[PDB]
């Protein structure tokens, strides 16, 4: 029996769906998202560490001239000074007096750590949806693991189920997105091989273990003081610890929806949005005969207490006669209450009491026992306590019932303001139909 | 078929071999105007008519209107030596050739 | 000096750059495209493999009863049988002449070579294109390869090159894709769990080396005939065996735009639409100072012989005056006609020469030797091979120009009809005004 139902995408939302086979007495499921996850597809961009500068000894050469030689190193700066006169501890070297040459030399490379310290750059897009829900109904209870689009079909106690793709395309990566060990940032990084010094990305490398690397720091060699050696150079510092300092904000405290956000891999879990729309095919075991079920007949709703809470704040109860005892499948045809249990023991004492929770001053819903039918109505006060720490239970509606308080006053007014119109009408018509037929 | 675009086929193990057209017709240009049309209708042979057609309509139009106004300017020229019993003026008869060629 | 341009996304297209700086000599770039790749971005669905039914032999338990056990295995079937007599070649065994049983089982399992002979089933979607471009100007050779997206920059010999991202977003893949060993298929499969026997996904596994198994073959067992020991079955054929004989094409033979398909990874090749912009940066080192470069007056075009061919089957000859000898750079302000050089070597004789291709009967373009500029206009017969094996090297414009012959015969008659219209016009207004005068 091919059926179809669309159900909230809140974690812990106890959702329940009616199932009226013609030939079968009716049936209640309860289905529950335990929990969500949201996985976006990434494309690693490049990785970025803090650099290491390297500095060989100087080549002093006594009585003669060296000459630079160019190599294929990242930021290779060489540069040949003269007329130097260095010393030592125990005295000085290079006996020519003006005619010597020391030879200076500096590069970058990859520091040692950074295969433990380094922080990505991906390119986010397309993400894709995965949940954990759990059916219960009957004598069946089990947690499924599914994917949420429409092509994935899991089987719990012979039935069938296809959770169809998200209402909503909504994500909450941007496009670019950098990663640190367990935060997530909503950046924009410069393109590979155009980094600037000083900033984030002063040297890229396009994998971890890539031979290749980008390195551009400004590293600028000067000339040694007299009587030294010291090999004097300048550079702007690394700019992964000005970018480690000043990142700003992260996207853990940030995201909208209230859903955390988690690396290794990168995940965005329990985030609340949308429906999700579920297919079913149930086998012919599941329902019960008819003529199996009891029959209700005259039915009562009468409503003891109210109170439009976050908690289930509602007592109702049911009058009914019956011929024989056992079980039926409670049910609310309005989203305006939420009822607590799905199965009610029917005994030939005929009263039974059921819990709800409502959200509007004056509810009017319809509800089903096995299949019997009903109204009930009944008047909320306001609950005392300011804050609460749960999730509310009910579906946040608010407009009340056309026969509550407010409604009848509004329509009593509009009764006497309507009948003066018409009594006017008719007046005038009168009056303009006397003096035509004059 | 091999259009000016190209194709290719694979027979057997071989490689496939990709064969192109080439602009190639039957008429001549740069020669009287019966010849360029032709040579233009080897290429394309679907607008040269169509071109043609609505360029020879239009000419038809401008050459009608204009004889059209020719006529109309003549005959408001000449219509009031009708409205009374005067002559015809051998001056203007003979730029202007009217129906009475003698006769009044 | 920061320059733009677009260029054509076909390969071996000669497109040639002209930049004119104004403090300096023109200069012209060479730019081809070798080599492209289309990388889309793949998803693993499902794997798809031959299956293989294990049977355990039959346990004849007699003089007693046998009662069937429920496995957990990949359609898993079982039944016990009453009254088997069963025969072996010494004699028949089991006493007891009705009081017999067998129990028959068997169940599907991953065939021992799906790590060798499989199919995948992809979803695909983004593509991202790759490319490997060759320039040359000056003396400067070198291929380089590069990503096609506005954020990958490479320098050549001191000058940044920033290739932009592709004009359209067209992909010979769809949403949904099978790929075996190296043909790629444009199929719609069936969703994960809920595959039909006898067709292609009968068996599937979400990876190769997973252990869950999801298999749906129909395998129904049968009673054995009297007197024999041998659990008869019967079972639907493969659907992966089946797929393989009749698939159906393939899109290594239907991709559109002649571009070839390849595998691991999925990739399409030199594949030619729209355009590619390019973004430049140039050092001062690449331009000549315009005292240099010679200097060039009275530049005329000449026309030897043309024949619109694909290759270059124009002839043009320059003449000018000059002081000094030299080197300019060659260039063609317009696409209806493309040079075969990008340098001329000037001389004091006053006469060089020319190689173009154009498409148009009547090509009329503008040409300039360093400084200098000239007009040329030909006329062009068309050619008599009707078919050549390699690509045009033209822009393929057809429609000729303004001073062509045949739109020289359409000004003259226009020309002869508007002065017509025009004496009917006076004529008619000389005769309105003199019998407004009146
Ligand atoms: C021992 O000490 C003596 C000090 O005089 C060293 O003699 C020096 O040898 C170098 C060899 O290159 C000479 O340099 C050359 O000088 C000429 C002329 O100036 C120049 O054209 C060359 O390019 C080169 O620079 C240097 O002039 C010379 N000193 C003098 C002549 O006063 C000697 O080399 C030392 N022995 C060693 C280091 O084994
Ligand atoms: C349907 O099956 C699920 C399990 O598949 C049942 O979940 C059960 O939920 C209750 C309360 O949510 C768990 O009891 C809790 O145990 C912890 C143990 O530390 C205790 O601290 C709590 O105070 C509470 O008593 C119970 O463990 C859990 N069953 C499991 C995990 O197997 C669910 O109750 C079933 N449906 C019905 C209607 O019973
Ligand atoms: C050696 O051969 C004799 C042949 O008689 C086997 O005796 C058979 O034993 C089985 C096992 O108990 C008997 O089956 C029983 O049948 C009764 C109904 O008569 C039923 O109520 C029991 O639940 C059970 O199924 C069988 O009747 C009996 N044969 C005869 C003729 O009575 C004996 O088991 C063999 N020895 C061994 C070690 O197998
Ligand atoms: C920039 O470098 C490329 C690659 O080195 C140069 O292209 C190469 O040009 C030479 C001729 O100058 C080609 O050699 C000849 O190729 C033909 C092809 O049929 C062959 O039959 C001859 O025996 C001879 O080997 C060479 O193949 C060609 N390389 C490629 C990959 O096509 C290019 O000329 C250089 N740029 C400039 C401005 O020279």
């Amino acid at each position: 029996y091919e059926h179809s139902t669309v159900m909230p995408n809140v974690v812990g939302f106890p959702y329940k769906a009616h199932i009226e086979r013609p030939g079968y007495s009716p049936l209640t499921l309860q289905m529950q998202v335990v929990e969500t996850s949201l996985e976006p597809t990434l494309n690693l961009e490049y990785i970025t560490c803090e650099y290491k500068t390297v500095v060989p000894s100087p080549y002093v050469k006594c009585c003669g001239a060296s000459e630079c030689s160019t190599k294929e190193k990242p930021d290779y700066q060489c540069k040949v000074y003269t007329g130097v006169y260095p010393f030592m501890w125990g005295g000085a070297y290079c006996f020519c007096d003006s005619e010597n040459t020391q030879l200076s030399e500096a590069y970058v490379d990859r520091s040692d750590v950074c295969r433990h310290d380094h922080a990505s750059a991906y390119k986010a897009h397309t993400a894709s949806l995965k949940a954990k829900v759990r059916v219960m109904y009957g004598n069946v209870n089990q947690t499924v693991d599914v994917y949420v689009n429409g092509d994935h079909a899991v089987t719990i106690g012979g039935t069938q189920f296809i959770f169809g793709p998200l209402s909503s395309a909504w994500t909450p990566f941007d496009n670019k997105i950098v990663v640190y060990k367990d935060e997530v940032f909503n950046q924009d990084f410069p393109p590979y091989g155009s980094g600037q010094p000083g900033r984030f990305g002063d040297i890229q490398s396009r994998t971890v273990e890539s031979n290749d690397l980008y390195a551009n720091t400004a590293l600028k060699l000067a000339r040694p003081s007299p009587g030294m050696v010291h090999v004097p150079y300048t550079q702007t510092p690394s700019g992964f610890k000005y970018w480690l300092k000043e990142k700003g904000t992260a996207l853990n405290t940030k995201a909208p929806f209230g859903c955390q956000i988690k690396t290794n891999p990168v995940r965005a879990m329990n985030c609340a949005v949308g429906n999700i729309p579920v297919s079913m095919n149930l086998p012919d075991s599941a329902f019960t005969r008819i003529v199996e079920a009891p029959t209700i007949i005259d039915l009562t709703c009468t409503v003891a207490t109210c109170t439009h809470s976050s908690d289930f704040g509602g007592v109702l109860t049911l009058t009914y006669k019956t011929d024989k005892n056992g079980d039926c499948s409670v049910h609310s045809h309005s989203n305006v209450a939420t009822l607590q249990e799905a199965t009610a023991k029917v005994k030939t004492a005929g009263k039974v009491t059921l819990h709800f929770s409502t959200a509007s001053a004056s509810p009017s819903f319809v509800v089903s026992l096995c299949s019997a039918r009903a109204t009930c109505s009944a008047s909320c006060e306001p609950p005392k306590d300011h804050i609460v720490p749960y999730a509310a239970s009910h579906s946040n509606v608010v407009f009340p019932d056309m026969s509550g308080t407010a409604l009848s006053w509004v329509q009593k007014i509009s009764g006497g303001l309507g009948a003066f119109a018409i009594g006017a009408i008719l007046v005038l018509v009168v009056v303009t139909c006397i003096g035509l037929r004059r | 078929p091999v259009p000016v675009d190209g194709m290719e086929y694979h027979w057997g193990n071989n490689d496939p071999v990709r064969l192109w057209s080439q602009l190639t017709t039957e008429g001549k240009p740069h020669g009287w105007p019966h010849q360029i049309v032709q040579y233009y209708y080897g290429l394309y042979p679907a607008a040269t008519v169509s071109a043609v057609v609505g360029m020879s309509l239009l000419a038809l139009i401008s050459i009608f209107a204009s004889c059209y106004m020719l006529v109309a300017a003549r005959s408001k020229c000449l219509t009031p030596y009708a409205l009374t019993p005067g002559a015809a003026v051998p001056w203007t008869l003979g730029i202007l050739c009217c129906a009475p060629r003698a006769h009044a």
